[PDB]
């Protein structure tokens, strides 16, 4: 993802290059775009 | 938990007691290992001449401290040498002192540091930050080494200990100083 | 032809911790045997765990009914390794090399007067912000507490909780800070047969969840 | 032997849009927990479709009914970012950082009057090199609009389309650029009931085919 | 092990990057930390 | 694009003793046969435990009966190869080279007397910190020893062992030291028949594990 | 063989790096090692 692309690879480990995030026990605007209406309110003609 | 503390059996507790809980724990920063596994300054060469002591490392720095921690140890060794300075060489654990290195290994500098790795050289199964050997305490062995190297000219040299096993724990005191004041206190990292 | 290569700028500098290691010179170097060596040691926080260590009280490590007062206080401190109480134990020791810790601890009392002299104690964690420390048993029961006797067993263990609004403490107390941003522990003593001092050895150890992150080397002065 | 490599002129420079990663130097660390934490955005414009902004109508977002004047211009200006109507609004503080752009956008119009004021309302995108601007609803008629009125639903929505000879518009002015390269939008009241202004907010938001490209950090002065 | 991580790998042989470990014929810590009393002596109420 | 490599600082230096091989320049050379050259030797200690060389007894390889005095000690040295009696063997010669060494060794012992002379010796290995180096068969015999007489074979073969707190001993001695820190071998007379001499030459040779490490070329003044 | 370990390998080719060997139509000291006497000479006792 993001603003890196290297068709090959990344030579030192994940542990190192990165932090490493964790877990306890998701686009909430994609979700909000996605349920705006776009039809029409009462009836149509012609 | 009441306990007879007397027989010194462990005792370690939750907060279950009380109704808690425990969080997860994930202890890779205080892996022995993992610790000792950098490069430290120990100082500047001599007569362009340097033994390698472990116990050189600055006693206050993470791993000085820590190494000292520790009765006995073993680990394989990496050394780098910085500075302007052409070439550093080396010789093994109980060889003669030289007045030139001449074909014992040595190794050409490269952009003004020169890194090298090492063996543990000893005669011993493990070696020791103390030895109370002859010293009758009242209320270090020739042989505890890594070699000595040979330098072109002074440099800073730089120890990082490799594939390090510790024994027998030893205490770790603050080194800071609380002066009159209750609580320590300094100033942290924080946004300008 | 050859394989071209692009030579990158801020890539390459000596580096003291980074993840590779150097060439090897002297080769075929076979050890002696280092097989049952005791009293091997691969965690800090496995040690600091088992060996509690002991704590200062004005340079004694116990605790002691006292002389002149009428005060039931036998310690309260800030919870944090650079109080005075916490300086030459193992814990802040250890902590002097980290950034941040998190997680649970275990204090233990041991009680050394004789048979015939019974006492009964108590102590709490009080949070961040509390006003007037507690001074009272009677006051500071309001907060996570645990109260305990003498008898058989001369030790009693008791967990201090890790509460704040992170996930993360500091190990260090910034220079601005006026009260413990980690709340306090109080030692209190609700009563004792005879005023003759039972003096109760303090100690520390890490709880079973602790954890240290971010190793730093401090150095100097 | 070893591996022969040529090293290459142009090569490694320091860049600062480059898709490669720097070398790492301190490791294990794990991040708390951030699982199910609200509010997360993707892309500028689901925030832009989803979230109309604010028109600036020479200091307040309504357009009005207004005093002395038989006119029936509403508003009438510059399809265009740049344009000081469009000033406050996400979209323009957005596309001040692309270099074009292409898609449709929607116009929000939301009636603010009494329940017995009523109003009869009309918008048209009038495209470029068109002569006199129409300043009659009549004239106005003859282009791409729609007529609404005043009733139970305070909002009526706009979709401004895209036209023009290229498949992307710029979205900034040029120096030498006299009429609006992309036409304009009017909009204007037909009639209304009551000459006591009647106010009609009005918003702007991305269309769902809208687009931006090329990220340019305009920077300064 | 330690603090080195190239997902990669090494280029010198083992012979020659460490020292060989040999036998004859463990973390003492970890069983003593493992063997800590957690329970509760006494009786429990409520 | 091309492959992004980061050229590190520290690594590349020209080394003498590096396990890489330089880039070839000359091709195509083909060797004559040298299919079963005789002699081939393939590691220094196979020749060292098959052939033996001779010690040094101030000019002499041969011990001996003596003149004038009633001292039945024909050679006490230490077991050191920087001993002048080992000046002159293989062992020394080769053990110049290596900084340590462990394992054994074997003393080869040589009667050179007439038919008609006979004479009954013994060799001991004394530790180190022994007292009063033994100076008597009787006092020696308390050591780990070995006794043999004359007769239709010539030769006698000791095993000089390998005791030290160390798994390995230094080939070297260092400047402060006293006393051999790996002790003493002494070559006794119980008793001969004539007190014209009858020569022993005396031999030494690697052990079957007798094991050199850590190569130095020690050069020099 | 030797003290040369590139876990990895060699660039050029043989006919390059070294010279060939050839041959016509063997450790003597391994085997006068391996050859000496190591046991008893006599009878043993005890």
């Amino acid at each position: 993802s993001g603003n890196t692309g290297s068709i090959i690879n990344n030579y030192y480990m994940q542990q190192y290059q990165n932090s490493m995030d964790t877990q306890l026990g998701n686009d909430w605007f994609s979700k909000l775009a996605q349920s705006a209406f776009s039809g029409l309110v009462g009836a149509l003609l012609a | 938990t009441t306990s007879a503390g007397e027989g010194a059996d462990p005792v370690t507790t939750d907060a279950s007691a009380h109704g808690g809980d425990t969080r997860t724990t994930r202890r890779a920063h205080t892996d022995v290992t993992f610790l000792l596994d950098r490069f430290t300054l120990v100082g500047k060469t001599n007569d362009n001449k340097l033994v390698l002591d472990l116990l050189s490392t600055k006693e206050k720095s993470l791993v000085g401290a820590l190494l000292r921690a520790a009765t006995y140890y073993f680990s394989d060794l990496e050394v780098a040498c910085v500075g302007t300075n052409a070439w550093v060489g080396w010789t093994p654990n109980g060889s003669p002192v030289l007045t030139e290195v001449g074909d014992n290994p040595v190794v050409f500098s490269r952009r003004g540091t020169t890194r090298f790795a090492l063996p543990y050289t000893a005669p011993h199964r493990v070696l020791a930050t103390v030895y109370n050997g002859d010293c009758k305490y009242k209320p270090i062995p020739t042989t505890f080494n890594y070699g000595m190297i040979y330098t072109q000219a002074e440099v800073d040299v730089y120890l990082r200990m490799k594939r390090a096993e510790l024994y027998c724990p030893r205490p770790v005191l603050t080194h800071y100083d609380h002066n009159g004041r209750d609580r320590y206190k300094t100033t942290l990292v924080k946004p300008a | 032809g050859i394989l071209p290569v692009a030579v990158s700028d801020g890539y390459g500098g000596f580096q003291n911790t980074d993840p590779k290691t150097s060439d090897p010179v002297y080769g075929h170097v076979y050890n002696p045997a280092r097989t049952l060596y005791p009293g091997r040691f691969t965690n800090l926080l496995d040690v600091a765990e088992a060996c509690p260590t002991l704590l200062d009280f004005n340079g004694v490590p116990y605790v002691q009914t006292q002389s002149n007062s009428g005060s039931k206080v036998l310690a309260c401190f800030d919870l944090a390794f650079g109080h005075k109480n916490m300086k030459n134990t193992y814990m802040s020791g250890l902590a002097q090399y980290f950034a941040q810790y998190s997680g649970t601890l275990n204090l233990h009392f041991m009680y050394t007067g004789p048979t015939n002299n019974k006492a009964k104690y108590m102590v709490a964690y009080i949070p961040p912000g509390t006003h007037p420390l507690p001074e009272t048993p009677e006051m500071a029961s309001h907060c996570y507490h645990a109260e305990w006797d003498t008898g058989l067993n001369s030790t009693f263990t008791f967990t201090v909780p890790y509460f704040s609004a992170a996930d993360y403490a500091y190990t260090y107390a910034d220079e601005p800070e006026q009260a413990s941003v980690q709340g306090w522990v109080g030692v209190y003593q609700i009563t004792d047969t005879h005023e003759k001092d039972g003096a109760v050895i303090v100690t520390v150890s890490a709880g079973p969840d602790f954890e240290f992150r971010m190793p730093i080397s401090p150095s100097r002065q």
